[PDB]
């Protein structure tokens, strides 16, 4: 009903939406292969009133006017893709990316999302998939009596028969690569579908091209540094409060106005 | 005055005066719900049907 | 009632299954023909205020919009079927597996 | 009379029905699967008066409410017969009466002979038949019912949960107990299976929470005290200059 | 006599019921075979005022009308059963269900009620009773000189006598199971009577067709998770807050009506 009131209103809403991105990194620090998200804020409106430049006394410009702004509105919210921490876990189906690389996943429906998360398993096809279930593109198909599978930096999969001393490929683990990384749509279950804004899907095998190296027995932890999130709460904390006391400064003046 | 009443048999009446449409005195269907439009359009909900 | 408070609520109940994954772990050391499991998480929901991708213009689009997300949900807790060390008891009816095999 | 008692009285009853809507919002703050109403006022007719220009108001009236169909949070529940929407879609319940209502409280329970029905009894189509002897109720993403039996190493189809699309949410029927019927402007209910068509998916073990964000409703409701109180003292302003004109 | 203040007294009802179950969960943590309660509410009818889908104009509907709500009001409190975590108390009377069965008792006006509860003892008369003193059927009867009683798990209750080398059979602990297990009406004393919502009482050996297993020398605790209890108490307590603060403004407002 009044500006101030709404600029307050702005202000504190944004600072929620901080506080449910802090809050959103946090729940995810035990994810595999997150990365951590951060909001940009810019300046709503700006009411004119006294033009700045306008020509005032004929041969005097007037500087600075009254530039009466609003309040704040988030940009967008941008992922830092960085490399998260390798932790070993002695598993032949886990693989991490140490470079810049995606997996490619096809969804039932027809689609293709991209991955990070490495934690593979079989399916009772023998057919390597998400631990969701959703099937790894190319499509790695695994021989039903393995001994060892064995995952080379290069994306190649071997698998170790009995009576042949000699591992046999079966597959070749290829990591899609994209002009704009932030651009990714994620749709949860940590997986990203390509959108207009991150370019095209470029396929690369692991190594050459920029895409990554692939380790096996490895897992991308999140990159999450929880210290900058406690930092952040207390401010996120600090501002909201202080917002508040603008609320209640207006409400005051609001009621003395009414009250007469 | 647009204080506009229902009876038992349906017909709307204003001051005991029926209102006029176009075709007519203005006849509703008997105990159903109206809600008169921007343009004076009348729509009739029977209740408990959807 | 705030979303904030309901983000941090899933958090707590992941970490919780977490320690209780941890703690049933720990409980069964001395067992023999034990398999440790192990927890994965996933994303939750993700609120698309601002579409990533979306044609603010007829020339400039909108980069990495307003994606604000829900909490966390554990995918699964699996199995590690790895061979445990080998002991010798030394009594004739004791049998260990060497591969992958089970008895049934 | 012909004064301004009446516009003022206008005002107040806006600000009453903003009140309104804001402590319905508040009040429904832990139901699941409830979306915010807000209230849109716009301005009463206008009257012009003719020079040998101007035009003076009436009021202001509320029009209609709208319900805010974003998705809401998730929340946990363990229970396995509970399941959450990700993305538009309902769930259609069928009324004692015979009409289908749609409902996005996913909350659901097994009635005494199978079937699967919502928290107020109410049955869910697609219909479903829980054998008794279950062991375990598994409702995938694509709303795929399977039923786990002790010794068959093989689960059971049971059914398909399939999601009613509307191509204009906001216009249901909110009927009450968390149901919605169709409506002249939310018509063509579009059956489909989740996943397709646009259509959403389901999670399982969770429920959808309300979409009422609380620092809104606070600082509306400040709103409304005090442009109540502003009103108030409008009315009080003219019963003020009547009196004086009546003591001529 | 205002419709706010009304909505607003119907949430404050609804998160005190919300602290009563809250309360009654966190009451019973030390009982064994409890499960744990969890309220849901519905909105209540809506005003109808300005009926949407009808003609705004001859060729144009209104699009989602004016409907005015009331407040909320709770359904009902659906239980959690699930299996409770087992504890290891070494006695040899003390039975724990693995599975979803129940045991049935005989109340002292000749109905029968069904117990999770499997703390037993013996009555002077030499019957299996609950600590209420119920007799637990099927009324395995102990003889005196009894030296140990071996429960098993598919139900059957056996007593070693002196120098016998077999043990003598004396009863046979059957396990009932229900449609809807949560329809059960919960009369106190942790027993649950059927209703019409409950289907009908299925007697099944324990360890068929899904009648849990017997577990001798362990109790099921009860599966309040206290955590949650606390983080909800948190937000009980904060809802509360803010309908009150509703409350007072209804309160404010009037103020300056009765004024004017």
């Amino acid at each position: 009903m009044i500006s101030s009131l709404w600029i307050a209103k702005t202000g504190l809403d944004a600072q929620q939406t901080n506080m449910d991105v802090i809050a959103n990194n946090l729940a995810n620090v035990s994810t595999n292969g997150f990365k951590r998200q951060r909001a940009v804020f810019e300046d709503l409106l700006y009411q004119t009133i006294r033009q700045p430049g306008a020509q005032s006394s004929e041969q005097t410009t007037l500087p600075s006017g009254l530039q009466i702004g609003t309040g704040v509105r988030p940009v967008a919210t941008e992922r830092l893709h960085s490399q998260g921490n390798l932790s070993q876990t002695n598993n032949s189906k886990d693989v991490a990316i140490k470079g810049q690389g995606f997996f490619q996943v096809m969804l039932p429906d027809g689609t293709s999302a991209y991955t990070r998360d490495g934690s593979f398993q079989v399916d009772q096809n023998g057919q390597l998939v998400t631990a969701g279930g959703f099937q790894v593109q190319p499509a790695i198909t695994i021989p039903a009596n393995a001994l060892s599978i064995t995952i080379g930096r290069d994306g190649v999969v071997s698998v170790t028969q009995q009576g042949q001393a000699a591992p046999v490929q079966v597959g070749q683990l290829n990591l899609t690569t994209f002009m704009n990384d932030t651009g990714l749509e994620s749709i949860g279950e940590n997986l990203y579908i390509e959108t207009q804004s991150s370019g095209a899907p470029n396929e690369s095998t692991p190594g050459l091209n920029g895409a990554g190296l692939l380790y096996q027995g490895y897992v991308e932890t999140s990159n999450v540094n929880v210290a900058e999130e406690l930092v952040n709460m207390i401010q996120v904390q600090r501002a909201y409060e202080i917002n508040s006391k603008a609320v209640s400064t207006t409400d005051q003046m609001l009621q003395k106005l009414t009250q007469l | 005055n647009g204080n506009i009443q229902v009876g038992p048999t349906g017909q709307l009446t204003i001051q005991g005066h029926p209102v006029i449409g176009e075709g007519g005195p203005i006849t509703v269907p008997e105990g159903s719900e109206i809600t008169i439009a921007a343009d004076g359009t009348i729509s009739a909900l029977n209740p408990g049907d959807p």
